[PDB]
């Protein structure tokens, strides 16, 4: 009976610790996944804007070649 | 004497906190500067009111509370208001930018920047407790902070305090006073993520409170202040057994044993009476039987739903003021012979009763008559699942077109979390269905 | 908290100056920048649009931009001309010749970095920047072309802030002519990708209102701009006074924009006995719209209503519920509770009470369809293209802009046709 009493309380400790652990790991995965997602969103936004800039240069370079003909 | 720490999150949470703490100060004889003349033990003690208030050697009684919001203007009014001396400045915590009605900003983008400071501040409160019982967490479903930051906080509290009890007071949205089209999204997301981290949650349907103020107090167009004063009476009824002692007093945790048959089925329906104006209360003494009867009138519930069309799994009556068991028992026998109170078949049908002898108090310049006796009924009924049904339906309408979803995806969330949250709600609605089916 | 204001080009600076005069009066700030008001509610949120300098002086957080000095000099002499920060005038000389390409790619490109220097200065000292509002027209060259360039550049440096525009659409009824459809279409192309919320201020509508409703046979830009400023004051009141609803630019966008591209709003105003039931009927009527579109020809995705003055809150709630009940077919069923209402005690100048309306309606396609038609009738003949190729652009960009705008139209139609079932 004493052995069973010891197993019950150890089982209770083990489940509380497993609950805490499970919660800790899931939060960490969510915050990590979220950070990566958000940064990728911003990165694609900037990469579109830097294309607009590349096309603007391309346009002024284009005017400079047709003002030479002339 | 087991301490309880209250945490008030976002505008609704903070403003309800203002109303609750003012009311507790009045009930306990505590002045706006924290001084309590009737308290003869200076600098500490183990009186019932100490579960909610600590004490300094200067005789100040300090709420065991933290107020948190991601923008500063609501808490700033506490900082500069009537009860500003009540709180240590470090108990009032603000960021610079709110969650813009977006769960994702509350839980991740903005919330992550302040979460560590909040836990640090809660920790300081817990360190002053000799036998912390648990937390009471006040917040809206619909706001970005109320929803997203509260979820993040509940997850972190489970990690840091284990299975230490966490109870919520949750403001369920109504269109009469809502401020965001996306409140159904935030409600479902927070309910999903918080479900496993909460022991007991008391939902307060702003529409139920709005309609009680209009109908019972004759307020043409209720403001938050009208709603919040009513809400604080209800919150006070619920916490009174922790704050006052007495022979017939029964502890909230004892009601909780009866209220929660399975971990997920933990949303009691509160009903409160009497709600009546001074003008109608005058020369009209409301007996134990009248207020008890009012508890079974759905118009007096804090959530709109119909218990007559569901089954009870528990019924608790928390009386306060001038009330003796004889009159309670007579009143209950009457209700039993005349009302549609049907229990599930696996639960006993007895009403659990507690009586706190300290009569209710009202805030000066409020709407409620001062009465000699009041009652809050807490029931566990399958009917509360209607509240989830209504919210889940609004979620489905918008989600089928992914309306507004880009605001969440842009803050780093995935569609996966929406469907996961929605499915957990579907399973919850189903759980409430199953507990009402007769045993085989 | 802080909003940064940018005004570009002639139209941009004219409606911009009117905006500051009107709100300065509402806030009790005189032209010297000194406060002389009666209500503390005037100052509670003054920082949203104003900087405080020593001497308790309030300076609009405003940046004035043009490729010629004309209008800007007119501003500096205007009534509130001295209120502005002198360093915040950034004018060139070149000019844009009503040419989007010049404003966007060449001339404007030349002045842009000096504008950014001012934006960055104003931004750096902000407790917590909300974002930006730009006033400009889409028909000219500077406001349209350089205005869209500035939006792009600012977004690159402030990708996480809200970008809001007040964009004046061109009309033959007011027309500076003649390549305006090109400028507008090239502009809308930019607005669709790079702003979070655009108020479509339609000269077609301002004209029809001055002429038909106000009974002005000969409407000046002055008469148009009274409408514009009354509107702009209205749609910013929730930003400028204490309150609950749409109190900042992000919360407004989250309430108003269900899909990222569908962010073009039809604003409305009333009045143009005046009871709450009457204000309400008026702000929802096509004749009171600042965009030339009939909302009975589409469906409302979302709506914001702002009532101003002393009136019954109960009455407002009832009339607003009544409008929705009686007109249910014109509000999409799959966005519940999509109409939000705010009431502010402080009325605009010269009115006891007023109502401002902000609608995201699929009927806004009538506006884009009208521009698209005028664009295609010129483009099919390749008329005046040389003004644009002459700065380095290919026809491709015209074809792309046309397409993107036609896509926008199709997308409004898609959601208009959508059903809950
Ligand atoms: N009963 C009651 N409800 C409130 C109160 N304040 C806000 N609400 C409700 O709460 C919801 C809006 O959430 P808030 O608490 O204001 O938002 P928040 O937590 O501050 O989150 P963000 O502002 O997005 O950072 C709506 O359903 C409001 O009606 C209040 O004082 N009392
Ligand atoms: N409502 C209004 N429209 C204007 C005003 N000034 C110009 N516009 C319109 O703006 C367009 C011309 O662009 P404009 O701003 O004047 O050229 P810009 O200086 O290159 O930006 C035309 O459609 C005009 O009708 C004004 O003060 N008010
Ligand atoms: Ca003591
Ligand atoms: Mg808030
Ligand atoms: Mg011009």
């Amino acid at each position: 009976k004493r052995e069973h009493e010891r197993e019950v309380i150890q089982k209770a400790i083990e489940e509380n610790n497993n609950f805490i652990k499970m919660a800790k790991e899931k939060l960490a995965q969510k915050m990590e996944s979220n950070k990566e997602n958000r940064e990728a969103h911003l990165a694609a936004m900037l990469e579109r804007l830097q294309e607009k800039d590349k096309h603007a240069e391309e346009v002024r370079k284009n005017k400079e070649l047709k003002e030479e003909a002339s | 004497m087991r301490e309880c720490i209250s945490i008030h999150v976002g505008q609704a949470g903070v403003q309800i906190g203002n109303a609750c703490w003012e009311l507790y100060c009045l009930e306990h004889g505590i002045q706006p500067d924290g001084q309590m003349p009737s308290d003869k033990t200076i600098g500490g003690g183990d009186d019932s009111f100490n579960t909610f208030f600590s004490e300094t050697g200067a005789g100040k009684h300090v709420p065991r509370a933290v107020f948190v919001d991601l923008e500063p203007t609501v808490i700033d009014e506490v900082r500069t208001g009537t009860y500003r001396q009540l709180f240590h400045p470090e108990q009032l915590i603000t960021g610079k930018e709110d969650a813009a009605n977006n769960y994702a900003r509350g839980h991740y983008t903005i919330g992550k920047e302040i979460i560590d400071l909040v836990l640090d501040r809660i920790r300081k409160l817990a360190d002053q407790c000799t036998g912390l019982q648990g937390f009471l967490v006040f917040h809206s479903f619909g706001g970005g902070t109320g929803s997203g930051f509260t979820s993040l906080l509940m997850e972190r509290l489970s990690v840091d305090y284990g299975k230490k009890s966490k109870l919520e007071f949750s403001i369920y949205p109504a269109p009469q006073v809502s401020t965001a089209v996306v409140e159904p999204y935030n409600s479902i997301l927070t309910t999903h993520t918080t479900l496993e981290h909460s022991d007991c949650a008391f939902m307060v349907d702003n529409e139920a409170i709005y309609d009680i103020c209009r109908r019972n107090l004759d307020i043409e167009r209720p403001t938050y202040t009208n709603l919040n004063r009513l809400i604080s009476q209800i919150v006070s009824s619920i916490t009174a057994s922790l704050r006052f002692d007495g022979a017939l007093n029964v502890d909230l945790t004892e009601f909780q044993t009866n209220l929660v048959p399975y971990p997920r089925i933990h949303f009691p329906l509160a009903t409160y009476a009497p709600v009546i104006s001074a003008e109608k209360a005058y020369h009209e003494q409301l007996s134990v039987a009248e207020i008890t009867n009012a508890c079974f009138e759905p118009a007096n519930q804090m959530v709109k739903c119909d218990p007559r069309h569901g089954k009870y799994m528990a019924c608790c009556l928390l009386y306060r003021g001038d009330v003796v068991p004889k009159d309670v028992n007579a009143a209950i026998a009457t209700i039993k012979t005349k009302r549609s109170i049907q229990f599930v078949d696996w639960c006993p049908t007895g009403f659990k009763v507690g009586i706190n002898y300290q009569p209710p108090t009202v805030v000066p310049g409020g709407d409620l008559a001062k009465v000699q006796r009041a009652v809050c009924m807490l029931s566990n009924t399958t009917a509360i699942a209607e509240a989830w049904a209504r919210l889940d339906h609004k979620f489905d309408l918008m989600y089928a077109k992914r309306a507004f979803v880009h605001w969440y995806v842009g803050e780093g969330m995935e569609e996966g979390e929406f469907s996961e949250a929605r499915e957990d709600m579907a399973a919850l609605e189903k759980d409430y269905e199953e507990v009402g089916v007769d045993s085989v | 908290r802080e909003i940064v204001h940018i005004q570009a080009g002639q139209c941009g600076n004219q409606i911009g100056a009117k905006f500051w005069e009107v709100i300065s009066d509402e806030h009790g700030i005189d032209p010297t920048g000194s406060y002389h008001g009666d209500s503390d509610l005037q100052l509670e949120r003054i920082n949203v649009y104003y900087n405080e300098a020593t001497g308790n002086k309030y300076v609009p957080r405003a940046i004035l931009v043009d490729l010629e000095p004309g209008t800007m000099d007119s501003v500096r002499s205007g009534p509130f001309g001295q209120i502005f920060r002198p360093d915040n005038f950034v004018f060139g000389q070149s000019g844009a010749g009503n040419n989007w390409a010049k404003g966007h790619y060449t001339e404007g490109a030349e002045l842009v970095d000096s504008v950014l220097d001012v934006v960055r200065k104003e931004s750096e000292s902000c407790d917590c920047l909300q974002g930006f509002q730009l006033t400009h027209s889409l028909g000219g060259g500077t406001g349209s072309g350089m205005g869209t360039l500035l939006i792009s550049k600012i977004r690159e440096e402030y990708p996480d802030r809200i970008m809001n525009t007040f964009s004046v659409m061109p009309s033959p009824k007011v027309s500076d002519t003649v390549v305006e459809p090109y400028n507008a279409t090239l502009s809308v192309h930019q607005l669709v990708e790079n702003t979070d919320e655009t108020y479509c201020i339609d000269n077609e509508a301002l004209y029809d209102i001055c002429f038909r409703t106000l009974k002005l046979t000969t409407p000046t830009y002055g008469d148009l701009n009274h409408l514009v400023s009354a509107t702009m004051s209205g749609v910013t009141t929730c930003l400028r006074f204490p309150g609950q609803l749409n109190a900042d630019l992000r919360k407004l966008a989250v309430n108003m924009v269900p899909f990222p591209r569908l962010h073009f709003f039809m604003p409305g105003f009333a009045p143009l006995a005046l009871t709450v039931p009457e204000l309400t009927q008026q702000m929802f009527d096509s004749k009171n719209m600042m965009a030339a579109c009939d909302p009975r020809h589409g469906r409302y995705l979302t709506v914001a209503a702002i009532f101003r003055g002393r009136m019954s809150m109960k009455e407002v709630d009832e009339q607003m519920l009544n409008v929705q009940n009686k007109n249910s077919s014109y509000f999409v069923e799959w966005i519940p509770n999509n109409v939000k209402t705010a009431v502010c005690d402080i009325p605009p100048r010269g009115l006891k009470m007023s109502a401002t309306f902000i609608g995201n309606s699929t009927a806004i396609q009538e506006l884009f369809k009208r521009i698209s038609e005028q664009f295609t009738a010129m483009f099919r003949r390749k008329a005046f293209l040389h003004w644009y190729t002459g700065e380095g652009m290919d026809e491709m960009e015209f074809t792309e802009a046309e397409s993107n705008m036609n896509d926008l139209v199709s997308e409004y139609q898609q959601y208009q046709d959508a059903t809950a079932d």
